[PDB]
RNA sequence: UCGGAGUACAAAAAACCCUCCGAGUGAUUUUAAUCUAGACAAACCAGUCAAAAUAACCAUAACAUCACUUAUUGAUCCAAAAUUUUGAUCAACGGAACAAGUUACCCUAGGGAUAACAGCGCAAUCCUGUUCUAGAGUUCCUAUCGACAAUAGGGUUUACGACCUCGAUGUUGGAUCAGGACACCCAAAUGGUGCAACCGCUAUUAAAGGUUCGUUUGUUCAACGAUUAAAGUCCUACGUGAUCUGAG
RNA sequence: GCCUAACGAGCCUGGUGAUAGCUGGUUGUCCGAGAAAGAAUUUUAGUUCAACCUUAAAAAUACCCCAAAAACCCUAAAUUCCAAUGUAUUUUUAAGAGAUAGUCUAAAAAGGUACAGCUUUUUAGAAACGGAUACAACCUUGACUAGAGAGUAAAAUCUUAAUACUACCAUAGUAGGCCUAAAAGCAGCCAUCAAUUGAGAAAGCGUUAAAGCUCAACAAAUUCACCAACAUAAUCCCAAAAACUAAU
RNA sequence: GAUUACCCCUUCUACCUUUUGCAUAAUGGUUUAACCAGAAAAAAUCUAACAAAGAGAACUUUAGCUAGAUACCCCGAAACCAG
């Protein structure tokens, strides 16, 4: 889960967009989504989301 | 509750490859901004509406020049997702009082002092 | 205040013991 | 045959409308623009101390001009031509 | 359309933007004396100044 | 009605027939004055603090204290007392000076702002299939069943919500005519069996046709008699009163 | 009950233009600005204040707002306060009415079934003549008039629909001790050594107990082999169709 | 909107009232003519006369007094009382 996060070939990741408030996305995201990094939605945990 | 977003200072640290990608100058920062609004103030909070109003960006797709001081940059960071920012380039330098009426601003971001001579 | 660097400068309850008061109903030499 | 319960865009059960390939490109184009936006704001020309009151006479003069214009609000002059010009209503050809 | 190509070449995105097709006078007298300036062109040269 | 803690995580404010504690006063003496800058709070009425100055007394003396100390309280008018002052579970606690029941004999103005019938939302309840095997099955998990649990879907029941109609959407059962679904009662094809045959149990596939007549009850339902290849489940404004019935 | 076709109390006239917080109606053109609810109330179908807003007027500062600053056990997003700067707003005075019956989306919570197009509060947004086929609340959008000009924004068919595992071969101590009616690798207890190049006092099946079958070890021989399977609704399915001529 | 051409084509969910929201299957109207519904000047703002005074008596006055102009609907109950 760290090698798949270090070698990601996608320039944009949930951590980068949410923290920097790009596209004004904070109006849609929850304040807890800053810590969850998009891997947690409610009680559901998807391990494949980087 | 939905509130203002605090931008960490780590975002505004440019990588060494950023300067070559965007054509910036590694040593000397540029002097003036050219700000053009892209999106709408509607469906956005009220504090973003006021910042757009107080920057002279009421009408979209109209370039507006602002300084590069931190005071202006503090307001731009709030609405950085609603505007387009390009540096102001001066191939012929600052216009004089003789050539005020012949100035034209090209799309690429440069101000041509003498436009369509004769 | 929380965000100030001088937060928790007045902390003292961790210096003295809890010193459980001798309650009227709970008064007992619990050794 | 298959219905969406209630209104099709609100509530617990909604329409399964998916994201399209065109929508992904629109997000990326906006992201690339904003990535450049936060680079030009990174390095100011002047620091915080060097801009302390650099342009305050102009700001003071701008406010003083606002006070002067707003303080000139007064009824306009009334002249004899306006009152005597009403008699021209019944001008005739003799 | 093709506004992205025009921006790459330095021209305006819209062909009506500060191009030679807009600034120049569209009509003139036959004898050769210049025509009065357009209302739009005069306004556009006031915001640039 | 009034106070404290959480909901209300960090200036203030902030609701519910929301979750938990209280108050409608006692004990004591230090019996706590007059006059005035400036402020908190607040729709209003109310509530709070307060330097300087004056008097009281160590002769240049003002916070009554304790019980989570925060709440321990009531406006005018009016009445009584010396003129100083006092007076309400006016608790419906911003308080009408003094007033209960019933209406299916009911009337009027309105509301789908608000209920019963119907639709819709939702799936607690209900229904259908699968995943997991401890065990029941003499031995043997899955011929037939399967506790503690997992998961997906149907929209028939009773609820929940009060979203369309109260200048009207007529409400149970039958009679007539039936349209449709398959989670099939019979008819046709087939796998498994603790299937020898017969009679059965169980699963897959198929909706063109069919699914009785009577006693009691207004009955749907249920019990009982006789029979049939079988007397299916359910939707349709729990179909159908500008077609009928009115027993309830 | 009946008292002249309506009697829970006749009809006619007068009081009478009875009075309704309740329903309905409210008549020329054009232009400017433009509000969703805090507090009391026999009050929540209404009024009177505050906030906000309109018209006129006076004045100087209003928004954004860096450092410093705001609690004691643990505690997020973030608020309060304030110079610069960017920008023209704000306050005060004089006249005022409307509104005080709210809907959804995202976020923090509460009641409920971690149900509702459900309900109660706080922060933010919206109520296109474009887009999501239709569409109050989602996304693009600074709403003027005329043109048979042009550039762009949101945006139009969404993915996988997956699992073959097949040679050959079995002989010693020994019914190991114990256990039991009988316990021969195979109720249980205990030990788990040992013949043969090779084979566990036994991995599974089986027997009342044995016998027997199979799997580990011989040799032979060498594509690869973790895991990924999930039923149905009622008037008639639902644009038609298409795997490559060059797409930021 | 157009068009050589009435349709054929393309684009548009009647109007008021009442509502958080109505093409709604919520209300009202067959259509025509006539008739049918905003009214008051205490404080105020605008204009003017005269001004420490104004007004054709009686009053108001520490820039005020006198005069003008600018204002607040219609239909409907069940009932109550007297003759
Ligand atoms: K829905
Ligand atoms: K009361
Ligand atoms: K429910
Ligand atoms: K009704
Ligand atoms: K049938
Ligand atoms: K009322
Ligand atoms: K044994
Ligand atoms: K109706
Ligand atoms: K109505
Ligand atoms: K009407
Ligand atoms: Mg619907
Ligand atoms: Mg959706
Ligand atoms: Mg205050
Ligand atoms: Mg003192
Ligand atoms: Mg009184
Ligand atoms: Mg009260
Ligand atoms: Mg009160
Ligand atoms: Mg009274
Ligand atoms: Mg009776
Ligand atoms: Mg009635
Ligand atoms: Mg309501
Ligand atoms: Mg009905
Ligand atoms: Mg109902
Ligand atoms: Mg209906
Ligand atoms: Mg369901
Ligand atoms: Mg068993
Ligand atoms: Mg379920
Ligand atoms: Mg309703
Ligand atoms: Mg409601
Ligand atoms: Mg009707
Ligand atoms: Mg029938
Ligand atoms: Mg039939
Ligand atoms: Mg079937
Ligand atoms: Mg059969
Ligand atoms: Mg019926
Ligand atoms: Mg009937
Ligand atoms: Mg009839
Ligand atoms: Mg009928
Ligand atoms: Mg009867
Ligand atoms: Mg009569
Ligand atoms: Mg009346
Ligand atoms: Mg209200
Ligand atoms: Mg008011
Ligand atoms: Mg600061
Ligand atoms: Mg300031
Ligand atoms: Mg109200
Ligand atoms: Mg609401
Ligand atoms: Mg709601
Ligand atoms: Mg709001
Ligand atoms: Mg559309
Ligand atoms: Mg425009
Ligand atoms: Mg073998
Ligand atoms: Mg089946
Ligand atoms: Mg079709
Ligand atoms: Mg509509
Ligand atoms: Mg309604
Ligand atoms: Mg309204
Ligand atoms: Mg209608
Ligand atoms: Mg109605
Ligand atoms: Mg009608
Ligand atoms: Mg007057
Ligand atoms: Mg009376
Ligand atoms: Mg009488």
């Amino acid at each position: 889960q760290e090698e798949r996060e270090r070698n990601n070939q996608n320039p944009w990741t949930f951590e980068r967009i949410a923290t920097a408030n790009m596209l004004g996305i904070r109006k849609v995201l929850s304040p807890y989504d800053l810590t969850h990094k998009g891997r947690y939605w409610g009680k559901f945990y998807t391990p494949e989301r980087v | 509750k939905f509130t203002r977003s605090r931008i960490p200072d780590k975002v505004f640290q440019p990588s060494p490859e950023d300067h070559e990608k965007y054509g910036g100058d590694p040593q000397y920062p540029h002097k003036l901004h050219i700000v053009t609004r892209i999106k709408s103030t509607k469906r956005r909070p009220y504090w973003e509406k006021d910042i757009i109003k107080m920057l002279g960006l009421e009408k979209a797709h109209t370039p507006q020049v602002h300084k590069n001081i931190p005071s202006v940059n503090a307001k731009l960071k709030v609405v950085k997702h609603l505007i387009r920012i390009k540096p102001l380039k001066l191939p012929q330098g600052l216009p004089t009082e003789e050539d005020m009426a012949n100035t034209c601003l090209k799309s690429n971001g440069e101000l041509v002092v003498r436009w369509l001579l004769n | 205040y929380r965000s100030k660097p001088t937060h928790g400068i007045g902390r003292y309850k961790h210096l003295v013991k809890a010193q459980e008061p001798k309650k009227k109903k709970g008064k007992v030499e619990v050794r | 045959r298959n219905r969406i319960p209630g209104r099709q865009w609100i509530g617990k059960h909604r329409r399964p409308r998916p994201v399209s390939a065109q929508a992904k490109q629109n997000m990326i184009r906006r992201l690339e623009t904003e990535a450049e936006n936060q680079y030009w704001l990174s390095r100011p020309f002047l620091t915080a101390e060097q801009e302390r009151g650099h342009a305050a006479v102009r700001r003071a003069a701008a406010f003083q001009a606002l006070k002067a214009a707003q303080a000139a609000r007064f009824p306009a002059h009334r002249r004899l031509e306006e009152q005597l010009g009403h008699l021209l209503v019944t001008r005739k050809w003799s | 359309a093709g506004s992205q190509w025009r921006l790459q070449q330095g021209f305006a995105a819209n062909p009506s933007g500060y191009g030679p097709l807009t600034e120049l006078p569209d009509w003139s007298y036959a004898d050769g004396r210049p025509a009065p300036p357009m209302k739009g062109q005069l306004r556009r040269k006031a915001q640039r100044e």
